[PDB]
RNA sequence: CUUAAUUGCGAUAACGAACGAGACCUUAACCUACUAAAUAGUGGUGCUAGCAUUUGCUGGUUAUCCACUUCUUAGAGGGACUAUCGGUUUCAAGCCGAUGGAAGUUUGAGGCAAUAACAGGUCUGUGAUGCCCUUAGACGUUCUGGGCCGCACGCGCGCUACACUGACGGAGCCAGCGAGUCUAACCUUGGCCGAGAGGUCUUGGUAAUCUUGUGAAACUCCGUCGUGCUGGGGAUAGAGCAUUGUAAUUAUUGCUCUUCAACGAGGAAUUCCUAGUAAGCGCAAGUCAUCAGCUUGCGUUGAUUACGUCCCUGCCCUUUGUACACA
RNA sequence: GAGGUAAAAUUC
């Protein structure tokens, strides 16, 4: 299965609809899910972060948590 | 686990025959008079003396 | 909680909690109890535990090994195959995250969660291998309490390990995947199916 | 209400006075950057591609001020790791020693590491004036 | 970071100096499947021209490729130190040169080729195909292919 | 003088020597607080004797703790060990014997080794295997 | 399938070929005047509650 | 343990034990000359140093 | 001189065990038992312990 | 009957003894007590630097000035003896459980270790040696060169791997057992030069002093990487820079660039291991002018699973069978 | 006074 590491505008639709509407989300869930790739789903968890849309309870380096808005 | 062997039995034997006087079923005052009136060349031994002579003097008041 | 000032800064985090019932970081040792028998002495809770990280003595006696915490065996069993033999560390972090996962869908207490995949993965009759002779014929005897639990941590920590294997999901993932589907068991995680495979065997042989 | 280094944590103190240096672009680069591994033990050069000679020298200057006095060696075996040599297994490797003495070259002229005597180098007087200004600007942030 | 958004201009597998490129990887890859070059020398070359390494191969406009080309066709110009280049004090002309891609095996058969001709102990082993840096071949070395 | 006690704690080779001495509550490891032990995970270890004991306990005496020999997980359990030894031993020579015992008591339900070393020591290594137990490997033919 | 509880009362010893089933007699908690010796494999105390799959089976020795 | 090598590889170890001492003693040059020929041992080595400078 | 006490003290018992076969090799008919070495200045002592020493 | 044990309790044409086991010794654990320490540390007083300034906090400085021995060192000692208590066997030897205690598996681990025997190994440890051979165009000795490293193939012990519990880049920074130069060239700090390897100028230490706090690795943090024989893997092969040595070609070895294969968890079989042990990890020492991927020690991280049985391999004690005694 | 139990295994 090949895995898009440069984005498209109708990928880049997909992402804003569905991510907060998962329970959980992490870079695994984006690679397997969202069929995007490892090292683009790390740059994607900052971009959605920094607008407010998912909440960290834990962060590390190897493992990243993150939920939906309450 | 843990046997004793013959030489604990044979010095204990020699023990309460004789001084049967000035020791009680107290491990404390059977250990610190082991130290002059007999000669023991270390202490685990002489540890292993003194806790088997207290083993039978509890067994003598009671039969 | 009558707080006081203090001279080496300590956060409202750390003295809030932590002071007045025994809890972890910020999570609950709460009132959780076991849904199947009673299994008394195999089930730490009450009294609770800090962190998971302890350097007890619970492997010299035989009858000590149920008195370590089941947190702490979970830490224990993700800590073999080679490269992973120490470095409990790692260990520790993977478990937090393991109650990280399990805390977010449909909120899910997540010290039930373990628990209960503890009660309902473990193989409620064995096969052993004796007599026959040339070709050996199994006979099914029952199993311990204690081996219950000792077969329900090594189920969890190897089908999460190979299911982590070769793929984009980490090991603290695959093992609330497993953790979670061991409180409702569909067939749809390791240690679900080879409950019942272990089982339907030893129906032929007794 | 008093403040040291030692109360502020282990990397917030390097990721802020790496950053505050960076500004002042006093930096005295020798020439050699940017192609070097900086050490013998490792395979790939940093990372970062862009600076980075901060990021040592933040090391160095307060590995300098919890100590006594520390010299070029020093700062080879600690910064040093274990070579990735091939088909037998791992060794303990120093460090370079080119990049190591060219931080203490470029941190003297500004005034912060002053050549010690007995051997080594300690800190100065200027070197406990800036790193502890900003140490209470880490705490200060945060709060 | 940033996701770019402009259009599908994206260029994957395009070849460069003859021998493929490995598309929609990082940049710094890019040059890696050259056979001549290497993980390092595509370090190099890439801090160089100007080139953000936080990429992937992405947009490649035509003024960026040549000037990657630019420093791999002629490195003792453009700030290498000299002790980088793998074939050094060569045995032509005696100056610094550095492979390429259809290079490197021409010239590994011209430094075999100047050593069978003269009959000596480091030419003879590669004719019979052993192994030439002196160890134990009494275990190893038993498959031939 | 200042009211000045001192204890240690041992694991297999880390010593912690903690001086408490008379101030206003501050503790300090090597001069760092303890809010910067070196393990993030292992951080709660030695915040143990900081919440069952009480809240802050620590109206008239200060801790300081330094640590010789050991590892990364050996000097956690060093200073922790120092800390629960070295509260009891300034409860005992001003503080009366009553309320030391509650903090004794405190320890005892969660014994955890604090006030108790740990005797457990590395086995020394035989010859014939990498380790002190085991053997290489030996083949028959 | 139904579940059955019984707690160990008493214990046996070890018997099979390899020595790992165990005799243990256990005693039932819904009938508390009967009682079926059993073969486990695992480690066993006394006061044990065991989950059983067949309430009726008798056991015999393994050789 | 073996002088051959043949048998099971069974090593042997050795050790000796060296203790030593020094006692600071502020005395006049009239008893050096006498604590230096009393209290000979052998096995033991008696060294006599310059003062601090 | 300047031998480490690491060495020296191991160079006196190289000492003794070269001194014990000369001595009994060349002391083989005068009954050798075995001898022990006193180290004083300004004279070396070396006690030549046997059974007859008329022969010695 | 009871133990690790021919251990003991006892039973008895045997009674009293000699060996082994045990004992003993060494080491690792415990003592806020003893004698003491500028070659081991802390506290206080001076001087002094920075931050807050209301008293503070964190450091520096060697005969300033004194006190102390808690750690560390080790002389003499102390300390568990299955102690106390509850059950169990007919009492008795002993076992099991709890509490106390630094420690209750023989406290943990070693050293030593009988009788009888082997056609076991070493004449290549020996100026330990019988006999035989050789004794000068020498199977003495010495110098130059080559070999012991050759090779379609089989086996044994080990190393690195088949990665995302990971590689890679910064940063966090933690030990113990050790070892080191006299009529010389050992361990090396510090300062310069060099990408590295290293080079150069000096200094400390014949050593609890200096190297050395061997600030070692696994590890921890922050990033890149995202499943693709890939950035996992570094074999093979080319070119160059240096060190050791009279001499390195069959590349001694180190370093830099490039080459970047097999290997996708390993068939039949088989080895080691029960607690701070297994495994992972590096260091020191031995051999050493130079080189371990070996070995002897040590420390760091530290499991899962038994507390049994004689099924397999095999060992002790009796009873019995034998046409075996080269068994 | 009752209390489990059979594969194959040849020669020097
Ligand atoms: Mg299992
Ligand atoms: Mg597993
Ligand atoms: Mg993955
Ligand atoms: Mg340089
Ligand atoms: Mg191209
Ligand atoms: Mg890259
Ligand atoms: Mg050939
Ligand atoms: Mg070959
Ligand atoms: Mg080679
Ligand atoms: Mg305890
Ligand atoms: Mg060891
Ligand atoms: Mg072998
Ligand atoms: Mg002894
Ligand atoms: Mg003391
Ligand atoms: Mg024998
Ligand atoms: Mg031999
Ligand atoms: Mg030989
Ligand atoms: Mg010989
Ligand atoms: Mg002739
Ligand atoms: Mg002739
Ligand atoms: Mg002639
Ligand atoms: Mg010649
Ligand atoms: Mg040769
Ligand atoms: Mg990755
Ligand atoms: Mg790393
Ligand atoms: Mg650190
Ligand atoms: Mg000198
Ligand atoms: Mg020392
Ligand atoms: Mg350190
Ligand atoms: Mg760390
Ligand atoms: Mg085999
Ligand atoms: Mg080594
Ligand atoms: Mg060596
Ligand atoms: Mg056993």
């Amino acid at each position: 299965a090949q895995h898009a590491v440069i984005l498209d505008q109708e990928k880049y639709d997909r992402i804003l609809k569905e991510v907060p509407t998962y329970r959980y989300v992490s870079v695994s869930v984006l690679v397997d899910r969202l069929k995007i790739g490892g090292s683009l789903a790390r740059i994607a968890l900052r971009h959605l972060e920094k607008e407010g849309i998912i909440k960290p309870i834990s962060k590390h380096s190897k493992q990243a948590i993150y939920t939906r808005a309450t | 686990g843990r046997v004793r062997t013959k030489t604990v039995k044979r010095a204990s034997k020699a023990l309460i025959e004789r001084y049967y006087p000035k020791l009680t079923l107290d491990f404390q005052t059977n250990k610190r008079l082991c130290d002059e009136i007999a000669t023991i060349q270390s202490k685990r031994l002489r540890n292993k003396i003194a806790g088997y002579t207290t083993h039978l003097m509890k067994r003598i008041q009671k039969g | 909680f009558t707080p006081v000032v203090l001279a080496t800064p300590i956060p409202e985090e750390v003295q809030q909690a932590q002071t007045e019932i025994k809890l972890f970081n910020k999570w609950s040792f709460e009132e959780v109890e076991v849904k199947d028998a009673s299994l008394v002495d195999y089930v730490q809770v009450r009294q609770p535990i800090f962190v998971a990280h302890t350097a007890g003595r619970y492997a010299n006696k035989r009858f000590r090994k149920a008195q370590c915490p089941i947190i702490e065996r979970l830490t224990n069993s993700l800590m073999m195959n080679g490269r992973n033999n120490g470095k409990k560390l790692k260990a520790v972090r993977i478990i937090k995250h393991t109650l990280d996962i399990i805390n977010v869908l449909t909120d899910q207490n997540p010290i039930q969660v373990v628990v209960d995949a503890i009660t309902n993965t473990g193989p409620r009759e064995d096969t052993t291998r004796v007599g026959g002779g040339g070709a050996a014929r199994r006979q099914a005897v029952d199993v311990s309490p204690l081996r219950r639990v000792n077969q329900a941590i090594a189920l969890l920590t190897i089908g999460a390990r190979e299911a982590a294997f070769r793929n984009i999901k980490t090991i603290a993932e695959t093992l609330a995947e497993e953790l979670i589907n061991a409180a409702k068991g569909s067939s749809t995680s390791y240690a679900i199916k080879k409950k019942d495979e272990l089982e339907r065997v030893a129906k032929s042989n007794r | 209400p008093g403040v040291s280094v030692r109360d502020v944590a282990a990397q917030d103190f390097i990721n802020a006075y790496a950053s505050f240096l960076q500004r002042q672009g006093k930096l005295e680069v020798p020439g050699y950057v940017d192609i070097v591994k900086t050490s013998s033990g490792n395979e790939m050069p940093p990372q970062d591609a862009e600076g980075w000679f901060y990021k040592r020298a933040a090391s160095v200057a307060r590995h300098i001020y919890m100590r006594k006095q520390v010299g070029v060696g020093k700062l080879n075996k600690l910064y040093g790791g274990a070579k990735s040599r091939g088909v037998r297994p791992y060794k303990h490797i120093d460090a370079s020693g080119s990049i190591n003495r060219k931080v203490l070259q470029a941190l003297e002229k500004i005034g912060i590491v002053e050549i010690s005597p007995k051997g080594g180098r300690r800190i100065s007087e200027n070197g406990q004036r800036d790193l502890d200004r900003i140490a209470a600007q880490t705490l200060e942030e945060d709060e | 970071s940033l996701v770019v958004q402009e259009q599908g201009s994206f260029q994957h597998i395009l070849r460069l100096l003859n021998t493929n490129v490995d598309g929609n990887i990082k940049i710094v890859y890019a040059l890696t499947t050259i056979k001549g070059v290497g993980r390092r020398y595509s370090n190099l070359v890439c801090k160089k021209a100007d080139v953000d390494l936080h990429k992937r191969a992405g947009e490649l406009t035509q003024e960026e490729l040549e000037r990657i080309v630019q420093i791999m066709q002629n490195p003792t110009h453009y700030k290498i130190p000299a002790w980088f280049l793998n074939r050094q004090n060569d045995i032509t002309d005696g100056k610094d040169y550095h492979t390429l891609a259809n290079n490197v095996e021409s010239k590994l058969r011209d430094d075999l080729e100047r050593l069978k001709k003269i009959r000596a102990h480091r030419g003879i082993r590669h004719f019979w195909g052993l192994r030439v840096r002196g160890q134990h071949t009494k275990t190893t070395g038993r498959r031939r292919a | 003088a200042v009211p000045s006690v001192q204890t240690f704690g041992k694991k297999k080779s880390a010593t912690a020597v903690a001086h408490v001495k008379a101030g206003k509550g501050l503790i300090k490891v090597n001069g760092s607080p303890i809010t910067l032990v070196e393990p993030e995970i292992l951080r709660f270890k030695v915040y143990e004797p900081l919440l069952l004991v009480g809240l802050d306990k620590f109206s008239n005496i200060d801790i300081r703790v330094r640590v010789t020999g050991g590892g990364h997980v050996s000097q956690v359990y060093a200073i922790r060990q120092a800390i629960a030894k070295g509260l009891v031993a300034y409860h005992q020579k001003y503080v009366d014997e009553q309320s030391k015992n509650e903090l004794k008591k405190a320890f005892t339900s969660y014994d955890r080794t604090l006030l108790i070393a740990d005797s457990r020591r590395p086995e020394p290594k035989k010859f014939g295997g990498k380790g002190a137990r085991s053997r290489f490997q030996k083949s028959y033919r | 399938t139904p579940v059955t509880l019984a707690k160990v009362i008493k214990v046996l010893g070890r018997t099979g070929s390899r020595g790992g089933v165990t005799q243990v007699r256990v005693e039932f908690l819904e009938d508390t005047s009967r009682t079926i010796v059993r073969n486990v494999k695992g480690p066993v105390r006394e006061n044990d509650i065991l989950v059983l799959m067949e309430s009726e089976r008798e056991a015999r020795r393994l050789r | 343990k073996t002088p051959n090598g043949e048998g099971s590889k069974t090593w042997e170890t050795y050790e000796m034990r060296i203790h030593k001492r020094y006692i600071d003693l502020e005395a006049p040059v009239q008893i050096v000359k006498r604590i230096t020929q009393i209290t000979i041992e052998p096995g033991v080595d008696v060294e006599v140093v310059v003062a601090s400078n | 001189a300047l031998i480490s006490k690491k060495r020296k003290l191991v160079a006196d018992g190289v000492f003794y065990a070269e001194l014990n076969e000369f001595f009994t090799r060349e002391l083989a008919e005068e009954g050798y038992s075995g001898v022990e070495v006193r180290v004083t200045p300004t004279k070396t002592e070396v006690i030549i312990r046997a059974t007859r020493t008329q022969d010695v």
